[PDB]
């Protein structure tokens, strides 16, 4: 039995992905919110009540409990609920969340285990949405999803006016790593998809989308690395927990600006941030960006509050100049919205920590297992079920598929070895297909195409 | 998103095809009976469950409402067959559409005399038919919380309470066939104690058995069915945790006040005009009898021969304020009448408080204004249909007080009425009986399922 | 502040001497009949008001309850005393208990048979009682509002309504006289037809007076008592400034529906049966009989010998929506019951609608939901004062379905119940007869303001 | 006819001691405030609706309806009010309230021409203010009003160590101003009251309440303002429009330290007062009171919001020094009850306007007509009704009337002419009888004393 707590924005995608596989789910959110989104979600049962008192917890505690993952929004309080969990009910392997973050700077004895903390893992939400930084890190990197276990990884990639991409056809970024084995999944231009068969990188709006190996995939995003000219100025909107420890990151190797509209939030952060221009303005008017040089900002990051406020300020830096701009949205109905081409990148800090997290551990197979993102597109992992004849899909060759429009396959991960798809290919049983939708209103389609006759 | 339900009415009248080969079975069983018309209606209503499966939005609030309508509606002109076909009880398609809305509504009503000298298959059928209705009932209501009137999963419950409703079913059926009944008689009959659905075999319904054990039986499973069986769930999880979890519940110490109360008002009644010669008698056939009407059972073991009116009528009006919520049959609840209670006393309680905060307190919860104000729509919505139902069956040339009473009998989900209606609906109006159909459905769903499909606002 | 009260009372009760004298003179004038009582009676209680009053004390929300609980008793013990003294007709003291209340509480209920050979004086001090609990009425429940369901002047309304009260009586003791009916008579039946009381000189009611005019004009202005006094004021104040300022009040739109309907249901269901060989006839008993009944006045015209057994019934049950909530006399009034139905259709409406704000909106205007609160605590406190007051008059001995008549008699204020206790209440057991005081005084007092006195909390 | 419009801080008030007119009463104030309180605490009529549209003005009747009142916090929507209902309505009696005071300022000679829209009649709750300079000056001077229309004041002063009247045995005072008619009322010492004639004032916080006729009451304060030596400092604990206000009219005369909570009003206050030191701290630490010499400041004026607020803080500065304390009290039931020794004067801004404007309003001749102050003491003008003997009081002398206990009759006014009542009392007396109370629980007595028998 799992058992999940608090009313973190993230448990919520924590109890979707989670549910099935002979593993009953249960979420404790505490009090309101968590009283709601308990009422409102599929499948496993919601106690309401503090996930710190024994009380609450005695449901779990001993009846046979599988995992305990302790999500909380509060960090103090979730180390003593670990603790109360462990020394009063057995509770032999728990998870908690804690953004102290000064306490994951000291595992020390507590997370040894010997007393306060009784944790297997720890997962963090400040260094886990510090991806942020590989995103700025590797210029033009819009997104990177991972599949089966950490073989293949599809990528997201920006071609920017003036890169190397711009200009060189298909057929020479193929041939400039003959060694590398990639699959070009599909080309978004102007938000329109494209067929792409040795075709010229148009500079403005052109999306790649990598399907490999992610020995191959971090080496051709290497060499991107070397050869895009880095980014060197960086602009941030918001002064939270999040943007401070970012603009903290940054300081060092780029020249940082950052903006609040708390005057007091301001000075506290101009004593502690050095090397950084703190200013105290609204992330919405003109006159503080033009006369700071939004024409010549490279990446433009909004970590407001508010996702709409996060949205117009970053649209209205992409309008004024900035390279790449990214946002944080706390709404996938507005991830699933914007990340378009006029914002380059959403991150929402649900998913930052359930993609990394969750691929991982035990590489759940349904027949379309999707991962989310942005565009009318979608990547599912779909698993070939049926026996070798039986089902419409298993013995036959991808060539042969009658997959849905703009549906292609990528990728074959067999066992331990990854095969680039081709049509010579012939699908197997028990077989891992990645696969990359251009319009996901088919991600049914696809499922009724692996769907076996049913027993 | 309209239009995408046939899938699941298909689905739903399969699984209701497959429910016909057992009575066709018990009819083979004994050989007599006729039982070609259920394989006939097996075969029929597969095929029509086959003729609509086209699936279209499947899964991993206003449709909710035309589903349940038509699991009423579908179910019982689907169950309308077997009578149709038969030719023992060769009835009428309204006397046919009737006894199946009947036996499946759980309303206790039926057009069929001569029930004894019946074939076993299709009488049978009956108390099979109110005994899905039974499960229906329990399977809805605590698991559709549209209209209500630390939380476990949907489906463990869902199967938990059949868990119950079958070990309550067997313990029951036990104790008749001990009690000297045959073990068809003991399965039929406890089919109709458990769902408080009020068939029998009998033309007598549970007057043919002459035996006080019978009666006491019958007395304490109807008791045990009208509780909430979501507090029975707390008698089954882990065992038995307390045996006096029950008396915590308000709604079970006002449950048990009404019974005691009416009891002995009906007993001291029986006794002032010495209606039954042995206060014995007059002490079991009180008991019983309240019992039964109380909490819209409708068995009956007497014809109110002796009896004086008053009683009559008072159980008629007690048969208003029915069964617990969680359980099979009912008007309106007894759970709203203890909000009635406690809101005269709230407004009491204001006497000389006009500044205080007082709150509808249950069981130590406090109660959400839109609930309370539910209750008070469905006593609305009760009335206003009540009147308008009245109004039908008179105007179709029915007996006016008879046409109350029938009203009383069928929207209460009885259903035995007194006056001209007990007990057979034969001589009934063919158009009242059209109404009383509507009227019993209307029972069900508790009145506001149905009624917001005549509003405009719905369409 | 209790016991600054006793200069009140004293000042009523001296008030309610000189209104005996009017009587008395009458008894004078006609020659017949014991009017030596009468004037006793005003000494006995000009005396009992100087020994109460003493010397008037400082002036100063219970207390309010305790005046009008006090008015009511005080004053009717004090109408007690003259029929006690009297020797014409020679009642026991609780029949003269009864005689007083009923006549003053507005009830129409009486226990002395034989009402035409009677004193002139006896007969008309019991519709002047009518009369003057009638205004006790009208100028409580319109200035007297504070828990007892734009302010203008307290005093000029309190004599506006007074006012409208007389202008009522003159011209329909005029319209009777012109009718045929006695100066003595017309007055006498002005006094009770407007006074919406049920009293007569005769036994026969207004059958007697047997007149198809006479019908009509009690049935109009039964209409126009019926209806709410402060809408009236509408018409009196700065002239005739509407006519049809009526129709946009929502209460008097559902008063009218309410009695259209009952009317043609009556009247078709009397012509089903053809009670009445002549329509011209079926239509007068019936819009009488309605009119009389559902607006709680309780005059009667016919035996219901030829009458459907339904029809009695109906019009006892339609007693309950009685008169509008600031006219003369009621049971639950029909604002209440328009407030019942427009919260059923808002819970309706705000199903289809979940996340959606609804409001009870009473020509125009919203109502607080303490309002709202209060309609349904007096449902509840009606329904369970009704039920004990049965059970009080079945412990006495009382026939069970003619207790329930009684009870519905008189708690509506009616007063007259069908049954055992039909035209004449005399026979009635003696303990129902003051359980039957006791339920009519609750009814006056709108079930709550009685109601609190006995709750311990409030001393 | 009579109107006062919403919501009203002050005209709620106005609606209670303005309606003994015999013509009909009507008050209407704002919304719920008024309707709601307004039915509950009030008698005849009223109103609804915001102001000031022109809906709700009818509803005055505007018929040559004689009373318009229009209490309005802002003037410039007051003055719009008043105007809507003379063009539209022509309500000819009008009144009004500007605060501007620019407008306030001008209105002398804009509102004396008759172009002004509609109010000529001006009131102004500001200039209560007026009325504490007053007490600031006077050294030693409680209380004062005036019965009879002005003609006889009552007086209670206040004797200070030091002072004048220390030592000093009444009849030094009495042969003090020889030619001066007055009649010492009552004496409270510690709070309980004493027989006064012929004996020593004591100098501990005496109060001595003087009644006599205005000419003698305006001599004889003059001359206790030419005794006790004037006061110099002054400490105020708000900085509220009617504290800085008071500041502007008491800084150029007296040194002025003012106190206030929020920062930023302070710095406004600093930057619009000069010559007034401006602190930012609460009313209620002692380290910022004897840190600012609380021992040796002579005036303390509390002029908070809350009424608590000020009775707490005023009553520790009188602990720690002060001479004379002074608080806004804005609920009658606190100043009739804390109101003794311990807080010599509250200014209810009520009661600060009542008092002169029903002196001034007619007729005021009631049986009883009560002026109310601090205490359990009465200050009454009972009319005497009745023919020579059908009263119990009319032709007969004080010392034959039964008087309550505590009473002592002042003065008597007839016509134009003030007699001081002593001992025999000849009188010609139809005619005005003032009176002064101990004990205000027998007020009703008097009436019954003054009740002739009715009829
Ligand atoms: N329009 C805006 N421009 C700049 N900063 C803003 C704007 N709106 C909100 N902020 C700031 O975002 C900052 C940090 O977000 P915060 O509220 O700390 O996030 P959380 O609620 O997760 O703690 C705050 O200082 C807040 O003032
Ligand atoms: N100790 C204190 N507690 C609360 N308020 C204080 C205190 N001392 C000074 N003040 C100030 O009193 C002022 C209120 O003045 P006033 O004009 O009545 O407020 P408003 O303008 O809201 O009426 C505010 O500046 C408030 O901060």
């Amino acid at each position: 039995k799992i058992i999940i707590l608090g009313a973190g924005q993230v448990g919520g995608t924590l109890a979707e992905n989670l549910v099935g596989e002979n593993n009953d789910i249960t979420i404790v959110d505490n009090n309101a919110d968590r009283l709601r989104e308990l009422q409102d979600k599929y499948d496993l049962r919601v106690v309401n009540g503090h996930a710190s008192h024994p009380d609450v917890l005695h449901e779990a505690g001993a009846q046979d409990a599988d995992m305990l993952v302790a999500v909380t929004n509060t960090d103090e309080t979730n180390m003593a609920a670990c603790q109360v969990a462990f020394t009063l009910f057995n509770t032999p392997n728990r998870v908690a969340r804690i953004r102290s973050p000064e306490y994951l700077a000291e595992k020390e004895a507590l997370f040894k285990s010997g007393a306060i903390p009784v944790d297997h893992l720890i997962a963090p939400e400040e260094l886990v949405t510090s991806y942020i930084e590989r995103l700025i890190q590797y210029p033009g990197a819009l997104q990177v999803v991972s599949f089966a276990e950490q073989k293949v990884s599809l990528v997201a990639v920006k071609a920017y006016y003036g890169g190397p991409l711009v200009g060189n056809a298909l057929s020479a970024l193929r041939e400039h790593m003959p060694h590398i084995d990639t699959r070009v999944a599909a080309i978004f231009r102007q938000g329109r998809p494209i067929r792409p068969q040795g075709t010229t990188i148009i500079e403005a709006d052109d999306e790649v989308f990598f399907v490999a190996a992610s020995n191959h995939i971090r080496s051709v995003m290497s060499e991107l690395q070397r050869l895009e000219k880095p980014y060197r100025r960086i602009m941030i909107v918001g002064g939270g927990n999040i943007g401070a420890s970012l603009a903290k990151r940054l300081e060092q190797t780029y020249s940082v600006k950052l903006i609040e509209r708390d005057y007091q939030r301001a000075e506290k952060l101009s004593e502690q941030l050095e090397n950084t221009i703190v200013f105290c303005g609204d992330a919405a008017d003109q006159e503080l960006l033009t006369e700071e040089n939004i024409d010549q900002v490279d990446v433009f990051i909004a970590l407001t509050n508010e996702d709409e406020t996060n949205i117009m300020s970053a649209m209205l830096a992409k309008r004024m100049g900035a390279k790449k701009v990214m946002v944080l949205i706390q709404r996938g109905a507005y991830v699933d919205l914007v990340q378009g081409g006029v914002i380059d990148v959403a991150i929402s800090p649900q998913q930052a920590t359930i993609s990394a997290l969750l691929t991982h551990v035990r590489r759940a197979d349904i027949v379309n297992v999707s991962s989310l993102r942005r565009g009318a597109a979608e990547a599912i992992e779909a698993v070939a079920h049926g026996d070798e004849t039986t089902s419409k899909v298993v013995g036959r060759a991808i060539g042969d598929i009658k997959l849905p429009p703009g549906t292609t396959i990528g990728a074959v991960v067999r066992g331990e070895e990854v095969l680039i798809a081709h049509d010579r290919t012939v699908i197997e049983q028990d077989d891992h297909v990645v696969m990359f939708l251009v319009d996901k209103k088919y991600v049914p389609d696809v499922e009724a195409l692996f769907q076996p006759s049913p027993f | 998103q309209f239009r995408s339900i046939i899938r699941i009415v298909g689905l739903l009248l399969a699984l209701f095809s497959v429910t016909m080969l057992a009575p066709a079975l018990v009819a083979l069983l004994y050989r007599d009976g006729a039982g070609v018309p259920f394989v006939t209606t097996f075969f029929v209503l597969l095929f029509c469950g086959a003729m609509c499966w086209f699936p279209n939005r499947r899964h991993k609030s206003r449709d909710g409402f035309l589903i349940v309508v038509l699991f009423w509606t579908v179910l019982g002109s689907a169950g309308s067959l077997p009578f149709l076909i038969a030719d023992n009880p060769n009835i009428s398609v309204t006397d046919a559409f009737f006894e199946s809305f009947s036996a499946l509504t759980t309303t206790g009503a039926t057009v069929i005399v001569g029930l004894d000298e019946l074939p076993k298959a299709i009488l049978f059928y009956r108390q099979f038919l109110q005994w899905f209705g039974g499960m229906g009932i329990i399977v809805l209501a605590v698991a559709i919380l549209p209209v209500l009137g630390m939380t476990p999963r949907i489906a463990e419950t869902a199967k938990a309470l059949w868990y119950i409703y079958l070990s309550l079913t067997i313990a029951c059926a036990v104790a008749f066939w001990l009690a000297g009944m045959t073990p068809f008689d003991a399965i039929s009959h406890s089919f109709s104690t458990i769902a408080i659905g009020g068939f029998s075999t009998h033309d007598a319904s549970m007057g043919y058995f002459d035996s006080y054990a019978i009666n006491l039986i019958t007395v304490v499973f109807l008791l045990i069915s009208a509780c909430n069986f979501t507090l029975h769930f707390a008698a089954f999880a882990s065992g038995g945790v307390h045996p006096k979890y029950y008396w915590k519940d308000p709604e079970f110490r006002a449950f048990i006040f009404i019974q005691v109360l009416l009891f002995l008002v009906c007993f001291l009644l029986l006794l002032k005009h010495h209606s039954y010669t042995s206060p014995y008698d007059a002490f079991d056939q009180a008991l019983f009898q309240t019992v039964s009407i109380s909490t819209t059972a409708g068995f009956t073991t007497t014809g109110f021969a002796d009896w004086p009116l008053f009683l009559p009528v008072l159980l008629l009006f007690s048969s208003f304020i029915g069964g617990c919520a969680g359980s099979t049959g009912g008007g309106m609840k007894v759970i709203r009448i203890l909000l009635l209670t406690l809101q005269g006393a709230r407004e009491l309680k204001r006497l000389v408080h006009p500044r205080a905060v007082y709150t509808i307190k249950v069981g130590g919860s406090a109660l959400p204004q839109r609930v309370v104000d539910a209750v008070w729509g469905f006593f609305s919505a009760y009335a206003l249909v009540f009147v308008v139902c009245m109004l039908g069956l008179i105007a179709t040339g029915m007996d006016e007080l008879s046409a109350f009473s029938a009203v009383a009998a069928t929207l209460n989900n009885l259903g035995p009425g007194l006056g001209e209606v007990a007990l057979h609906f034969g001589d009934v109006n063919d158009k009242a009986k059209w109404v009383l159909i509507v009227s019993m459905l209307f029972g069900r769903l508790e009145i506001f399922t149905l009624l917001i499909l005549l509003t405009p606002t719905f369409w």
